Order: structure tokens, then C-alpha cells, then sequence
């Protein structure tokens, strides 16, 4: 039989089949229920929308995630979820396909025991697994060795992996991804004049930040240059017909990655955790891990994102070694085709947590076959 | 036989609707209530492992989230006095839905429900199911007897006013 | 020489000198121009009307508000205003006192940069300041620790502030106050048969909201018990002698504070909001901030206000904690008595936005001096 | 104990949460006399279980992290370092020193400073000196209450030894020499 | 005379304030980023002990920690041309703090301290003590001008935007 692979992200849920190269659904994670009072009959019947339907109905509807940072927190709209995409989605039955689940590094343990319960009591599956988000987007690159810098819609973290041994004592984590962004350039688009309050209005600003931010090389120069003149300004048109106009707002968001004191948090930079967390690791392998920075992750597809990257570490490493990103085109899905690799192993098949193997050990079972 | 059972403080914020959506046309005021009550009485992780199971599978089984199960459930629990053991398992909801810390909370919500949406509209014929966790959350039972709605038909604050806009165009 | 303090809140302005212990003027803020044509000739016909004798003649007159939702509108109007009180009200000449103004937090930067130019060069002031109304709540309050929320005629604002120290990131925002209730009561009172359309009429019935509205401590019990008896009906005498009586409308109107879903809003109530503002701060710093909740403006002036904001941030606050709520009596013109305070600190007087600075580096130079 | 109370879904990042788990770590762990044994009892039971009260109101409540968490002294590879534990060091600094006074080592393990200070970890001390030493020498711990302030105490013994006035540094000597004194008169 | 001079590659990191407390009210920026450069040229064990000791003792001369000390510095180098002395010094100190291996880092620290809590506001009057550790931190020069700071009157966009909560609450 053919596996199924689930990466239930903080913002979009990624579905398909093991050995295919792409996705088969991809619908943001949101459960939406009506605000407003039904006034024709026969019309005003459904009590919730999933996934898409629930974006294009969006000016009637209140959008709850219902994951935050990473960690699920309304398990009945997750069970709807995982609901909508075996049946609407997928068109398959769950009791007949093996799944695997994604989960970010140093989660709630409760979190991962919840989801085995709910696969194996609700669902039915004959066998799951769970795998770290950050050691599947290195499958998908043909690597075994280097340090992947996964940032999503919730959580960035760090795993360095060298010769396919970890150093959990190295891994490193940070809760401050794409809906921080989202929400901080909510923040400050009202400096012109553009207000933003409903859930509705955080799905336009979060499209505007997809379609209109990038990462500037040099923080000042790119300031003085934006003050100097209009040469970086653009119009987007907001969906009733006004246009709104951003000017250095596009290179001020993304930059709360490098600074995250602009959000009032006090951790450090996305390059500075990457540094620490290789500095963590034996001296005899950061020549390695130097080489090999594997970026993967939405948040990842900022334009120039890597350059910055590069020089950032650049300045931080010492001057013999050299420091190179990998940012491969398809990284919006690299954790999604590395689990469909790794389903797709012939070496996997013995690893499957089986439903008889659930019943006799219970829930804690998913922390001794998992990492 | 649940000591020790604790619950987040304000888990049950995000699932009450829109005080608009209240007054919709094919709107469920209780499919939709004990939902909200469902999710209240979620265990949080600070709970015991064992302590914490029993109470989840006894939910599943009072408390669905589904609806053929609820509609199921409802078929017999209408008769109730036939299943002894359903009679002693919704007692034990009784015992906690009224020691839990935010049953004063809930109760304001339970009657946002009932003066709006009209939950209790048969006052006094309500579903065992729902009869019961009602009571819990209030103990005098008060709320079979009325949510004491406003009639002014009479209106002996008889106003006639007339306004500017009034002023412009009246007959006699 | 003395300085000048003047409060363009959203419905009133209030001004003065800093020193003194209440503002010398408080008018209105609308700009009233005819409707009909005039047909004695002879008399005095003025083509606008600025303030109170705007109000006595509201009857033939059409009123319009320059400031709306915290954000000024109709410069031309406004500047009238400012010119209304500079030199009929407070009867001074501008180009020998400092000023200092008041504007909300999270407003557009056009808005306070404006005031800078129409302050310099259409009344060329020696100097100006403009300063967050919530930190001059504080300052009246006689305290450096604590959260603000500071609800007027446009807008409803939470800013918390640690021994001095103020978080940005755990400002909020709202659009929701005193005339938005207005609207709101103006609604509702047709369910009797009162109708109010014209902005004279509005009038009306913004003194209806404040000599009769209060809020219940308990929304149902209060809702039962209006509709059990006549015991809570008042009566009110219209300036034409006509009277009318209102029942459970008197607590219904201020109840949209706390369930704004009434006005059609999105947004949770100001509890929510405040709880939400002061769970965004440092944790070793909530135990203060319960227990100095400071309330100024006038939407906070109705009866039982403070007891219903006490027993609602008790139920989401844990019980070990204890809520305090802070209403001094004379909470209508706090951010006004912070002002003169602050204008009379000899500490202050380093801070001025001086005529020679203004003309270096312009209108933006605003952005820097104010926080 | 930072990385393993993100387990229970709490979580510390700035130093003043930093300061916070210090507090807690101060006031409700001690050290299992036999960890395989204790980690069985409390995945068993309730029983280990306390709790907590955070400056903002909020009750956490830690289990097997009270004994886990004191655990890295005995087997550094808890936190990925190669180094052994703090007993083996104990063992092998006695083998490394002359044969005819390993019996009076034993027989004097003196300890101190605030990391000591857990219930019970000189028992364990004891445990595991026994087991690692011969079966005939005598194993005594020596841990007086007040060993959290033992380097000042004995600073001020020093201090007012009269056999110390002789053994200063003065800074007409810091002239003639420079900063490289105090390697050859110290040690 | 300061060759071999090895420094931490990130020992100025830790002491760099965060951009949210630049905008604080009373906040020195100039005593701020003389630290941060004091902290960033600490000379390491790897240098050797004679030039690393008189290396202390001309930045402890030109770059002192006590506020007295600065201040008595910042006054006496008001008519800096009487010393030349302390011309010579600070020549010594441009030159070695020109070959920084860390420039890059020191200059973009500098820029944001001049944009943020806006370190050189005089523009070209500032301290002579300054004036050649930033033009050793950046050589063209150009901080005479000033950060070049953003308009909002030039009106580029007209606006005129109305979203959903602007919308209710719209006067004409
Ligand atoms: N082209 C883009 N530029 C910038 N951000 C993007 C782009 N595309 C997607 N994103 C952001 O990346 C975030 C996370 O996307 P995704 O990788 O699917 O998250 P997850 O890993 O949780 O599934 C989204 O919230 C979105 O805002
Ligand atoms: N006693 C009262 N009861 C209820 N509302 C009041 C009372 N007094 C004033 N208000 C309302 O407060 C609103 C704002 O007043 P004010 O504090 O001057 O606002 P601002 O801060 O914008 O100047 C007014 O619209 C008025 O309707
Ligand atoms: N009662 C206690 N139980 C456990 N640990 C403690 C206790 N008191 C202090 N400590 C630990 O001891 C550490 C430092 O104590 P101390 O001996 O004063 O250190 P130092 O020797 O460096 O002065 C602290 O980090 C604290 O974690
Ligand atoms: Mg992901
Ligand atoms: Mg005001």
C-alpha cells in the first residue's frame, strides 16, 4: 500500500503520496465560523468552512488558526482538519494508508501524544510516525551533512546534522516566523495611513507581505536610499478597488529576522542562532557544517534573503573558512518531498509505529520509536 | 474520583459566537452550547496521565463532538430511566461541571444563550442531556421557569413624539 | 513666560496655561455653516460657526466634526479651531507662548506632521511639543507604574508602563468610543419611536447618553429585571417640551464596550483588551500592572463602569492576584491636568521642538523628538 | 532544566525567566539515590509531583524533571559533553596521587559550594565512591551545613592567621615586578 | 607600534543596546557607542604583554569608563589644537582602528546609532573625539550630512483609504 505524508504546518497543510514530487493539496490551515446573522433561508445552513472555502468566504467569517507557534491548541478544529484533508482533499480512506506527521524540535510531549491518539482512535490508521521537520528538508537535498535553518509560518529552528548523527544539545529554537511578520507589518502600515483590525484584513496584509517584501543587503544604505527618493515604492490594489502605496515598510518587515528587538523580543538574530548553535557543535565538524547551511521554509523565499544570510555568517565566521547557502528553488515544500523520500525508503518500513504496538504500550510509545 | 483535575482559565473564550449570529435563521443553540461547554472541561497536561484519560473517554461519549453521535445519544436519552448507567454516568458531570473554577463564567455565557438564542424555549421539556448540565452550572433549576422577557404592547410610556423629520410630513 | 496646553481630543478641546489645576476653556469641537438662505438683512450673518455659539444656534445649522476616530480630517476646518482658541477663548497671542499638544497613539505620521507646520508657520509658535494622551493620563495620576486606558470621544487606547518604561509592542488600539455609542443610542431609540437623524438632533442625544446611560454590573440579571417591572424607567424633557422614557436602553448602550459584536465589531471588548494588553508584557511585571488599572476620559465616566471593569478582569486573571481599578473623580480632564504638569517640569523645558530646529531639518523632525 | 521544562508546554527564554528556573531549581529538586529506580516511581505515580508558583500567578507543576535535572552532575552526556561524571573524577583524582595516602583520602571527602547544597546528593556521593573504591577502605563524606559559604570561611581563617601577615602582596613589590608577581608568589 | 594586535570577533556583540531603548528619553548615545567601540578594540591574551599594555593605557587615556573622565576629555578637547599630544594619540588610535578586521560591523553599529537615537544630530559640529573614530569606522566622510531621514507631506499617495473599521464610523 501507498503511504500518506502530512505536514500540518502552523499556516498551510502540505498532503500527498509517497514518491510523488510535489504536493497534492495545499490549502491554509484556518477554520472560519459566521459573524453575522443569517437572514435567508435554505442558504445559511453549514455551521464552519475549512481551508479554502473559508478564505474566499472570508468577509463573513472570523479566521482561527488553529495552530500557534507550532504547538496545536483547538483540537476539534485540528480534528476538522485532519478531517478535510483524507476526505475533500485526498479523496482516500485513512484506515487503509500508513501517515506521516511533521513536528518541530523541543515541542510539548503532550503535543505528539495527542496526535497519535487522535490517528489511532478517530481516524483509524493502521500504522503513523512523527519526524522532525528539520531532518526531512535534508533528505530532500541529497545531503548528509550540514545544519538546516527551517523557518515556517510559526517556528524557526536550527538542527545540525553531521555524517546523519545529531547533536540535540546544538539544537536550537526560536518563536518568531511569517505570522510575526505578518502581524508587525500590520503594525506599522498604519504609520500611513492603512488600517488593518479583522482576520480578513490579516489575510490581505499577509498577502501584501508575500508579494511586495524583500530583504535588503544593507540596512542603512537601503533606508537613506528609500528616503532619498521614490525609486522603491509600488502600489498594490486592495481587493474592493483602492490602491495603497508601501515604501520602505517592504524591507523594514522582513528585517525583524536579523533584528527581533523591533517586536520587543529579546533573542537574537536568525544569523546569530545559526551561529551559536554550529558553535555548539565538536570543532572537528564546523568546517562542514560551514559548507553546507541548508535553508528550507516560506519564510525562506524573501529576494536576497540568502545573500544577507551569507553575509551575515560571513562576518561572524573567521576569514579561512568558507560559508555557502544552499536554497534550493522548491524550498516551500523541502520538508514535505523529504518525508515523501523517506516514506518511500525500503530501510523505513520497519520503523512504522503499528496499531498493535500502540495498544499494548499506549500514547507513550510515540517517544521511544521517535526522536 | 476525578481530584486533582485542573483546566486552562479561558480556553472556552474562542468558541462562544457572535452575539449577532445569535438571532441567525438556522441557527443551533445547542449543538453550538455545549460545544463551548465541551471545550471547557478539557483536561490541560498539568493533569495525571491516568486521572486525565478516564475523564477524556467519559466526554466522548456525554459530551461528542460529532453530530451522529449526538443525534444518537439524544434518541436515548429521552427515556432515559431504561439505561441506568447513562443516568450514573451524566451524574458524575454533575459533580464537576459545578466545582469547576469558571462556573460563574459559564453561566453568564449559558444565559447570553438562553435570553438570545433560546436554548430553553421549552422550559421544563428540555433534554435530559442538556437539562442536566444546566444545572449544574445554575442549582436552583430557575431558569424552567422563565428568561423574563420584555412585552410594551401597552407602552404606558406613550410617547407620540414628533421629531424634525416627523415634523416635515404628518397627516391630520 | 507661560506655556499653553491644548487637548484636541476627538469631541472636546481642552485648553489652558501648564500650572493651573483645570482648563480655563472647554468647548465643543465642531464647525457649524447654514443651511438655509437668510433673508433679514441688517444683521450679523457669519458663513461658520466655531464652538458653544455653534451649539445655541444648532437648529439652522449644519455641525461636522474635523477630527474623527483620533485622526483630523478637514484641515481647514481644524485650523479654525486652533484659531478659535488661541485668540477668542484663551485670548493670548501664540507667537509669545510655547504649546503643547496631545494626539493618540498608532496615528498615521501626515496627521502629527501637519500639526507641526500649521503650528509653525499658520500661528508661528516659539516652540511645540506633541506627547501620547495615555502617558499624560499617568502623569496627572501621580504615579510612574502602571496601565493606561484612556477611552474618549474616537478612541479607546491600553499603554502599559513599568517604572518609567513603556512596552510599544503591548499598545492597543481600538475605534470604539463615546461616539460611536452615540450612534449606537440613536439606533436603538427608534425600537420606541424616537427618531434622530439630523446632527442637531445627535446633539440631543449625546446629553440623553450621559445624564441617564450606566452600565450593569450583571448584563442578564439587569436585562430581567428591566423587562420585569418599570422600575428603571427615566424620563427625559426634549428642548421642544415633548418627553420621552427610556427603559432597559439606559444599560444596553454602554454595554457595546464589552460586547462591541453589538456595533457589528470584530474586535473584544476593552476587559479582553486590557487583560490581552498586559499578558504581552514581561512576566515579572503583571503583578503591578493588575493593580494599578488607571481609567481617564470622558466614556469612562459612567456609573458602575469601574465595578463591571473589576469583576470581569478578576474571572480571566488568576485568583491568587489582586485587581485594582483606578478612577479618580476628576478623570474627565486627565490627560489635560498631565499636561500642565508636564509642561511645568524644569526637566521638561530640555525637550521643546525649538522654531530654529524646525526650519534644519523640517516638518519630519517630529518623528524624532516625540515619542 | 531550561530545554526540558518545554516538555509540559512551559516555556523560558529571557534572563529573567533565566532567573525564574534558577529559583526553581533551587527551591523543589534533589538528587534520587538510584535514578533508573526513581524514574520508574514517578512515571508510576503522583507522588514526586509539586508545584510552583510563577511571580505572575500562573502554577506550574514538574514531576521527573525534580531528579533529572541534578542528574548532569553524574552523567555529563545529559547536556552532550564527553566528560564523565562528577564521582568518576572524584575516583580518579585520588588514583593519580602516591599510593600510601589513597586510605586518608577516602576517609575525607569534604565538599562545597551552592551546587552541593541538593538533599541527598552526599549519599550518592558515598554510593558511588564505594562502589568505584575497594571493598576494605572507608568512605566518609563530610558535608557541613554551612558549606555554601566554606570558601569564605576559610578565606577569613586565613585572614587572621598570624602566619599570613608575610604572605601579602604590596604595591611597592607590584612596582618592581610588574603584574607578573603574582604568578611567583601565589599559587 | 601596534602590530599583531588580535581582538574576540565578538566581544562588542553583548554590549550594543537594543533599538527599541535608542528612542529612550534620556538616553546618552554618545557615551552608548563609545563603549560599544571601547568594548570592541580590548586587546586579547594572544597579544603580546608590552603592546598590549600600552595599548590599555592609551585607550584608557582616550577611551575612559568613568563619566568624569569623559567629561573632563570632552572639555579639554574643545581647543584641541594646544595638545598635540593628543593628536598624535588619536592618530594612533584612527590607525589602528582603521584596520579593524571587524570594520564592517563597527561601521553599520555606527549608522544605526546615528539613524536611531541619532549619535551625530550636529552634523559636522560634533566632538573632535568623535569625528576621527568615525572616520576611521566609515573614511568617505559623508556622516556630515546625516542620516537623510523620510517625509509623509510630500502627499505621494493621495490615500483616501477606507477599510472595514473606517468605514462605520464615516463622517460625509
Ligand atoms: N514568497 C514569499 N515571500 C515571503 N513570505 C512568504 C512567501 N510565500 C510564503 N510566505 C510565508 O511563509 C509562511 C509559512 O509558509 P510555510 O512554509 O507553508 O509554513 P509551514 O512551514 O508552517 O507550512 C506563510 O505564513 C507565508 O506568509
Ligand atoms: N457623565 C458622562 N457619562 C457618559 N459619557 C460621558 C459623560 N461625560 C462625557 N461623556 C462622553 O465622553 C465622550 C468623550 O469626552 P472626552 O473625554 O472629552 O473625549 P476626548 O478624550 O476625545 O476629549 C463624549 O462624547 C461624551 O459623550
Ligand atoms: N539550596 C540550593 N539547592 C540547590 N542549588 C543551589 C542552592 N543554593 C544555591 N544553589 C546553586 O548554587 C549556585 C551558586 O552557588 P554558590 O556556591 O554561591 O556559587 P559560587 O561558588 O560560584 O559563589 C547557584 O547557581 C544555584 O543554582
Ligand atoms: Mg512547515
Ligand atoms: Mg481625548
Amino acid at each position: 500500500t501507498t503511504a500518506l505524508v502530512c505536514d500540518n504546518g502552523s499556516g498551510l497543510v502540505k498532503a500527498g503520496f509517497a514518491g510523488d514530487d510535489a504536493p497534492r493539496a495545499v490549502f491554509p490551515s484556518i477554520v472560519g465560523r459566521p459573524r453575522h446573522q443569517g437572514v435567508m433561508v435554505g442558504m445559511g445552513q453549514k455551521d464552519s468552512y475549512v481551508g479554502d472555502e473559508a478564505q474566499s468566504k472570508r468577509g463573513i467569517l472570523t479566521l482561527k488558526y488553529p495552530i500557534e507557534h507550532g504547538i496545536i491548541t483547538n483540537w476539534d478544529d485540528m480534528e476538522k482538519i485532519w478531517h478535510h484533508t483524507f476526505y475533500n482533499e485526498l479523496r482516500v480512506a485513512p484506515e487503509e494508508h500508513p501517515t506521516l506527521l511533521t513536528e518541530a524540535p523541543l515541542n510539548p510531549k503532550a503535543n505528539r501524544e495527542k496526535m497519535t491518539q487522535i490517528m489511532f482512535e478517530t481516524f483509524n490508521v493502521p500504522a503513523m510516525y512523527v519526524a522532525i521537520q528539520a531532518v526531512l528538508s535534508l533528505y530532500a537535498s541529497g545531503r548528509t551533512t550540514g545544519i538546516v535553518l527551517d523557518s515556517g509560518d510559526g517556528v524557526t529552528h536550527n538542527v545540525p546534522i553531521y555524517e546523519g548523527y545529531a547533536l540535540p544539545h546544538a539544537i536550537m529554537r526560536l518563536d518568531l516566523a511569517g505570522r510575526d511578520l505578518t502581524d508587525y507589518l500590520m503594525k506599522i502600515l498604519t504609520e500611513r495611513g492603512y488600517s488593518f483590525v479583522t482576520t480578513a484584513e490579516r489575510e490581505i496584509v499577509r498577502d501584501i507581505k508575500e508579494k511586495l517584501c524583500y530583504v535588503a543587503l544593507d540596512f542603512e544604505n537601503e533606508m537613506a536610499t528609500a528616503a532619498s527618493s521614490s525609486s522603491l515604492e509600488k502600489s498594490y490594489e486592495l481587493p474592493d478597488g483602492q490602491v495603497i502605496t508601501i515604501g520602505n515598510e517592504r524591507f523594514r518587515c522582513p528585517e525583524t529576522l536579523f533584528q527581533p528587538s523591533f517586536i520587543g523580543m529579546e533573542s537574537a538574530g536568525i544569523h546569530e542562532t545559526t551561529y551559536n548553535s554550529i558553535m555548539k557543535c565538536d570543532i572537528d565538524i564546523r568546517k562542514d557544517l560551514y559548507a553546507n547551511n541548508v535553508m528550507s521554509g516560506g519564510t525562506t523565499m524573501y529576494p536576497g534573503i540568502a545573500d544577507r544570510m551569507q553575509k551575515e555568517i560571513t562576518a561572524l565566521a573567521p576569514s579561512t573558512m568558507k560559508i555557502k547557502i544552499i536554497a534550493p528553488p522548491e524550498r516551500k515544500y523541502s520538508v514535505w518531498i523529504g518525508g515523501s523520500i523517506l516514506a518511500s525508503l525500503s530501510t523505513f518500513q520497519q520503523m512504522w509505529i503499528t496499531k498493535q504496538e500502540y495498544d499494548e504500550a499506549g500514547p507513550s510509545i510515540v517517544h521511544r520509536k521517535c526522536f | 474520583p476525578f481530584s486533582g483535575l485542573k483546566f486552562k482559565q479561558n480556553s472556552f473564550l474562542s468558541t462562544v459566537p457572535s452575539v449577532t449570529n445569535m438571532h441567525s435563521m438556522h441557527f443551533d443553540a445547542r449543538e453550538t452550547f455545549l460545544g463551548v461547554i465541551r471545550k471547557a472541561l478539557e483536561p490541560d497536561t498539568s493533569t495525571p496521565f491516568p486521572v486525565r484519560r478516564a475523564f477524556d473517554g467519559l466526554r466522548a461519549e456525554i459530551l461528542p463532538n460529532d453530530t451522529i453521535k449526538s443525534a444518537a445519544l439524544k434518541a436515548q436519552c429521552s427515556d432515559i430511566d431504561k439505561h441506568p448507567e447513562l443516568k450514573a454516568k451524566m451524574e458524575t458531570l454533575k459533580e464537576v461541571i459545578t466545582h469547576h473554577p469558571q462556573k460563574e463564567k459559564l453561566a453568564e455565557i449559558a444565559l447570553q444563550f438562553a435570553r438570545e438564542a433560546g436554548l430553553t424555549r421549552l422550559k421544563g421539556e428540555t433534554d435530559y442531556v442538556l437539562s442536566n448540565v444546566l444545572d449544574g452550572l445554575i442549582g436552583d433549576g430557575s431558569w424552567r421557569a422563565g428568561p423574563a422577557y420584555e412585552s410594551y404592547l401597552n407602552k404606558p410610556g406613550v410617547d407620540r413624539v414628533i421629531t424634525t423629520v416627523d415634523g416635515l410630513h404628518m397627516q391630520r
